[PDB]
């Protein structure tokens, strides 16, 4: 059953306070990119015989 | 070294950067291991007074 978050308001509460703490904790642990590595990678070798 | 001549820097290297950096974290550390506990026993005790 799911009756039970009704008498038990407090434990609702809790669990939505975790997730914006530790949401918050993380915003600044992201990077900020416009894309991410979507372009396959390249490995250039260069030579050189004057 | 505030007192030296102007454009001569300074820094912590080994022993004494990682006990600087340990000493910046205490009063984190000792926040979020109170506000967990504060967290999980209004879970148990239904309440926020308990
Ligand atoms: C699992 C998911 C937990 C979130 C992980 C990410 C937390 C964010 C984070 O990375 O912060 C780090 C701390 O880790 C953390 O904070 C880890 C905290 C994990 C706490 C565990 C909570 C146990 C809950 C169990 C009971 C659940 C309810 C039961 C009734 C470093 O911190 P920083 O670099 O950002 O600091 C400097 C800011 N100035």
């Amino acid at each position: 059953m799911s009756q039970f978050f009704i008498r038990r308001p407090v434990f609702a509460w809790v669990i939505a306070i975790f997730i914006i703490i530790f949401g918050l904790l993380s915003i600044p642990k992201l990077p900020i990119a416009r894309f991410p590595s979507v372009a396959p990678p390249q490995v250039n070798i260069s030579a050189t015989y004057p | 070294i505030a007192k030296l001549p102007k454009g001569i820097g300074y820094e912590w290297t080994g022993i004494s950067l990682q006990e600087k950096q340990s000493e910046s974290q205490m009063a984190f550390l000792l926040g979020l291991s109170m506000l967990v506990v504060f967290l999980v026993l209004a879970a148990l005790y239904e309440s926020w007074a308990i």
